[PDB]
């Protein structure tokens, strides 16, 4: 059976805490709607 | 590449991919969730041999 | 003024002795690692260091330290370095291009036809990973390639191996230089309420700046601010009428 | 917040991990990069003014 | 090494001779597929 993955596969990339900000990464992650 | 939106008292609340749609690439380049009407330049295209 | 330093609870001295004073050493074609953790290790009992100065190594704290058992020819010790051109070094043990630890050289006079090294393999080697010829140092006479003992150390993360140094009390609402688990800084420490995940450690706001710190001992919340500074200016009526001036301090509540 | 080719992007981390002859080159690289950035900002400010 | 419906998620990654294991948890609805 063949399904799709949406809005899934996100984790905290590092171990520091932010608030009301935006950050971009380049590591291995699960692409949306895969 | 991803782009993650935190919050106050904040875990991960919303995130949109950076390599899914041209609109997604635009959101990833302007670094905001709301883009007003206009023309924008994002990157460069090239053909891989 | 003053000083605050907070470290985790001190433990027993962890035994570096038997891993440096070991009666047997494994070969290179079988690579064993010796994991070292949960320590207060003293380095005064102890070459070349790539990334960390050896004199200042005693102060800063680390997450985890890894030691490796490794026996190699005499003149080949200079080929154990990041991005070395050795094909034999490319086939037995590759160091990554980015490196942090140190390489130690030791003598083995007492030690034949027992140690080998792999020199035939298809493709290169990714670092820190796991057809044969016998070594040449079987003759115990001094030739020039007499064997040496080489141990290499490899070192944002939770920390349990820190330097032995006294922990002091904590001062509040008065700017001071602080040292939290090797992270140094200077400013006002404030007991503000910003939430942390129970496994989470540090806090940064915008520009890769240490803003919030979880206390390593009582597990409370400390916000870090830079204490007062700014531009100063002098106003004068010109040095033809008087010599008295006035001083303006910019954007400070100057109590 | 960029390292400009140095081993780390924080000056206090450089001065807490190196002696006074191996940290000098990293300090030099930070000085050069931040000088370039500040000069660029000053020039753009002058034209806008 | 010895240590001591719903959807549980394990993320495995491998780099620099190290392997990271990540865990998660979420209460889901009983259905044949997976909801978005
Ligand atoms: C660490 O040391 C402090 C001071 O003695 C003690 O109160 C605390 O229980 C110890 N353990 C932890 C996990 O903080
Ligand atoms: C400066 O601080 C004092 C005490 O915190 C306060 O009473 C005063 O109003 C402050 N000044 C200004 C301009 O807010």
């Amino acid at each position: 059976t063949q399904h799709t993955s949406s809005m899934r596969g996100v984790y905290y990339p590092d171990e520091i805490f932010r608030s009301d900000t935006l950050y971009l990464t380049q590591d291995l992650f699960l692409p949306f709607y895969s | 590449t991803f782009m993650l939106k935190y919050d106050e008292n904040g875990t991960i609340t919303d995130a949109v991919d950076c390599s899914q749609n041209p609109l997604a690439e635009l959101k990833c380049s302007v670094k905001s969730f709301e883009i007003d009407k206009g023309i924008y330049q994002t990157s460069n295209f090239r053909v891989v041999p | 003024s003053g000083d605050v330093v907070r470290f985790p609870n001190i433990t027993n001295l962890c035994p570096f002795g038997e891993v440096f004073n070991a009666t047997k050493f494994p070969s290179v074609y079988a690579w064993e690692r010796k994991k070292i953790s949960n320590c207060v290790a003293d380095y005064s009992v102890l070459f070349k260091c790539y990334g960390v100065s050896a004199t200042k190594l005693n102060d800063l704290c680390f997450s985890n330290v890894y030691a490796d058992s490794f026996v190699v020819k005499g003149d080949d010790v200079r080929q154990i370095a990041p991005c070395q051109t050795g094909v034999i070094a490319d086939y037995n043990y590759k160091l990554p291009d980015d490196f942090m630890g140190c390489v130690l050289a030791w003598n083995t006079r007492n030690i034949n036809y027992n140690y080998k090294y792999r020199y035939l393999r298809h493709g290169k080697l990714r670092p820190f990973e796991r057809p044969l010829n016998d070594y040449g140092f079987y003759t115990t006479t001094g030739i020039g390639y007499q064997p040496y003992r080489v141990v290499v150390l490899s070192f944002n993360a939770p920390a349990t191996v820190c330097g032995p140094k006294l922990s002091t009390d904590l001062i509040k609402n008065q700017c001071v230089n602080f040292n939290f688990n090797g992270l140094t800084g200077t400013g006002v420490l404030t007991p503000s309420s910003k939430r942390f995940q129970p496994f989470q450690q540090f806090g940064r706001d915008v520009s890769d700046f240490t803003d919030s710190v979880r206390d390593p001992k009582t597990s409370e919340i400390l916000d870090i601010s830079p204490c007062s500074f700014g531009g100063v200016s002098v106003i004068t009526p010109g040095t033809n009428a008087s010599s008295e001036v006035a001083v303006l301090y910019q954007d400070v509540n100057c109590t | 917040s960029s390292n400009f080719g140095a081993i780390s992007s924080v000056l206090n981390d450089i001065l807490s991990r190196l002696d006074k002859c191996e940290a000098e080159v990293q300090i030099d690289r930070l000085i050069t990069g931040r000088l370039q950035s500040l000069q660029t900002y000053v020039t753009q400010q002058l034209i806008r003014a | 090494y010895i240590s001591d419906k719903h959807l549980r998620e394990f993320v495995f990654k491998n780099k620099d001779g190290f392997l990271y294991v990540y865990k998660g948890y979420q209460p889901i609805d009983v259905v044949r597929d997976l909801p978005s």
